[PDB]
């Protein structure tokens, strides 16, 4: 439940949790089991904020939560993404199996999550390709999948067709991310790898067009302390208001 | 005409693409416009899934060459109806974007460049088919219409590309420590040389770092002869009297090293945000030391600035931080902050309750330093001297927030890195500029 301002006791329980204190997160929620789903928009901050928000995930200080009965139905960061949401933007199966199984939703826009990263060459890889397919195939199936909107009318599919890179000059190479998808969804280890090679070269290609032509004219005033290469921002569907107006 | 409908479809194109880069696009295709970048229109007409021919080029002006005229009769009406079709706030940013990406002046010639004279020339005739009341209340907001060359922001601690650290050697430091400097110069040298010979603890070289933010030049020095007098730092004796000696030899402005320092501490402390998403690092399992300040900074900044900006004032990036700061000031250097003073206490009004409040106020504060001292000089003082008021000490006080930036920097560990990594570039630079 929403708590604007986090109370001694939640920053108490948060502290430990960061702090990876399994005894103290445990007795902490034996004494105060309601501490465990508190957040606090528009940061979301929250006991599984902490342990979702981390480079490496502690699964056992998740499985504590999970024990008290912890939820995976709310924000965990302050892009208001929720758990499954978190796990799409990271492409990572591992933390995504594990709230499926734990019976974590997913919004009808979680699989648009799987192409935040879709404008970064570096994560044209096989495993990136791989896990998404291992969660498209939780979710479904790619035709399954490719039918959900984004709150903005736009279809998976549609989208994952219709995908493009980035340079750090802001020049962009059209790429079909479905195709990528649809080459590998469980010798195709090989047909993608020269799919790969093949926008591998056509965008080190348009990365050296651009350097030459676009120079930094979108780079040094777009892009500059900005994400490099720029995300593909999910579209924006949980809105809130200001708290000066509230 | 058939060109203003092509010129409807390029501009309709581009609000058909998502609508988180219809700003982007628009102000992209401006540019392209004002500067005939026909580079950047073919790309923009290719992002938005359109095919660039060579009537399109020559309409949009590509193939043009009057930086003082950019938009021909026919391109400026048809400009002129897109934005008089465009909301207030959009066209607001578009304008903004627009005009300040593109450079006054330019050493490389054939970089679209356009003077402020003409600058402020094309501002009201970019809107003269607008609504007047939009227009004027464009004009007002608009004031600065200039270049924006916008610094870079650094994070060492995730291997950002940019930080050398420094190579002063006891060496180079005597030489160039034959005071020929001033007082600046000296105490930069003097504790990027503490630094990497170790003359002291972290909290040392952290408390001279903050004597010589706060101007205490007096104090800083004191401290480093005292920490001469110890007998396991003489030898790393006849070397530290070179260093006694030069301290009434010096010269007495041109601040440079110290516009640098504070330029270069800001670009550390904007540059907390940074991550892997925002620095290529190309290379490569242990956490950084400044992550816990960057996590509890983006909380900090997060309610602050989502207080006021609503979902809009979501912070992620430096540039989103030096934006959105900037932003919430406009709803000089010492009025802008007086303003955020000002709206701060509506803030701890809300928040009086929050036990993060004062840790919250400081660490945005810090921010708010790095975002005007990254956008121009003597901006940080100017910021700390406000701050520092005692009207407005006396306003944080009567919410239970102290702001003494002072021990916030000599003594907390957190902001060490800051006056480090600050430090650092001050020495490589006051190095080669007494090496001339």
């Amino acid at each position: 439940s929403e708590m604007k301002i986090a109370s001694a006791e939640l920053r108490e329980l948060m502290k430990a949790v960061s702090e990876g204190h399994y005894e103290t997160v445990n007795t902490i929620l034996d004494k105060d089991p309601e501490l465990v789903n508190q957040y606090a928009p528009p940061t979301y901050d929250s006991p599984l904020a902490r342990v979702l928000n981390k480079k490496h995930i502690d699964y056992k200080m998740l499985d504590i939560l999970v024990k008290h009965h912890v939820d995976f139905d709310y924000p965990i960061n302050y892009h208001k993404e929720t758990p499954i949401e978190l796990a799409c933007k990271n492409q990572d199966l591992q933390l995504f199996k594990y709230l499926v199984q734990h019976n974590a939703p997913i919004s009808e826009q979680a699989p648009h999550f799987l192409l935040v990263n879709s404008t970064n060459i570096k994560y044209l890889t096989e495993d990136k390709i791989k896990n998404t397919c291992e969660i498209i195939k939780l979710m479904g199936g790619l035709e399954a999948v490719s039918s959900k909107c984004d709150a903005e009318g736009n279809r998976f599919g549609e989208q994952a067709r219709k995908s493009q890179l980035i340079n750090r000059f802001g020049g962009i190479v059209k790429y079909d991310y479905m195709q990528l998808l649809q080459s590998v969804y469980p010798g195709s280890t090989e047909v993608l790898t020269n799919l790969l090679n093949k926008i591998r070269g056509q965008f080190s290609s348009k990365e050296t067009y651009d350097q030459q032509n676009l120079k930094d004219s979108i780079s040094l005033f777009f892009m500059t302390g900005g994400e490099i290469p720029p995300s593909r921002k999910v579209p924006e569907s949980r809105f809130e208001e200001a708290g000066i107006d509230t | 005409n058939i060109r203003f409908s092509r010129f409807k479809q390029i501009w309709q194109a581009i609000e058909k693409t998502p609508k988180s880069k219809h700003i982007l696009l628009k102000s992209l295709f401006l540019k392209g416009l004002l500067t005939h970048n026909k580079p950047l229109l073919e790309e923009i007409i290719r992002q938005i899934e359109l095919i660039p021919y060579s009537s399109d080029l020559e309409m949009l002006g590509a193939f043009s060459q009057d930086k003082a005229h950019p938009l021909s009769p026919e391109l400026l009406e048809f400009v002129q109806e897109m934005l008089a079709n465009e909301s207030e706030k959009v066209l607001l940013t578009i304008l903004m974007n627009a005009f300040q990406s593109i450079p006054e002046l330019s050493l490389d010639s054939k970089t679209g460049t356009l003077s402020m004279k003409t600058k402020k020339a094309l501002l009201p005739l970019l809107i003269e088919k607008v609504d007047t009341s939009i227009a004027k209340s464009i004009m007002s907001q608009l004031t600065d219409i200039s270049f924006d060359s916008v610094l870079p922001a650094f994070r060492p601690s995730i291997g950002d590309p940019s930080y050398q650290k420094t190579n002063i050697n006891l060496n180079k430091y005597l030489s160039l420590v034959g005071n020929k400097t001033d007082i600046s110069e000296f105490l930069i040298l003097t504790i990027g040389l503490f630094t990497s010979l170790k003359i002291g603890d972290k909290g040392f070289l952290q408390e001279l770092s903050a004597d010589y933010l706060f101007v205490r030049y007096d104090d800083c020095l004191h401290k480093i002869i005292e920490k001469l007098k110890e007998k396991e730092v003489i030898e790393q004796e006849k070397e530290v009297q070179k260093i006694l000696e030069a301290s009434g030899n010096l010269k007495r402005t041109s601040n440079n090293p110290r516009r640098f320092f504070e330029t270069r501490l800001a670009q550390y402390i904007n540059g907390l945000s940074h991550s892997e998403k925002t620095i290529e690092i190309d290379s490569i399992d242990k956490e950084p030391e400044d992550e816990e300040l960057r996590d509890n900074t983006l909380k900090a900044c997060n309610k602050i600035l989502q207080f006021f900006l609503g979902d809009c004032g979501r912070v992620d990036t430096p540039r989103e931080m030096e934006q959105k700061i900037c932003i919430f000031a406009n709803g000089s250097i010492s009025g802008h902050t007086c303003n955020i003073v000002g709206m701060l206490a509506k803030y701890m009004t809300e928040y009086k309750e929050d036990l993060d409040l004062q840790n919250d106020i400081n660490l945005f504060l810090i921010q708010v330093i790095g975002v005007y001292a990254k956008r121009g000089f003597h901006a940080m003082l100017e910021v700390i001297d406000v701050l520092h008021d005692p009207y407005v000490q006396d306003i944080f006080k009567g919410y239970g927030v102290q702001v003494n930036l002072y021990s916030y920097f000599k003594e907390n560990p957190e902001l060490a890195g800051f006056l480090q990594h600050a430090m650092n570039d001050a020495t490589t630079y006051t190095q080669a500029l007494v090496n001339k």
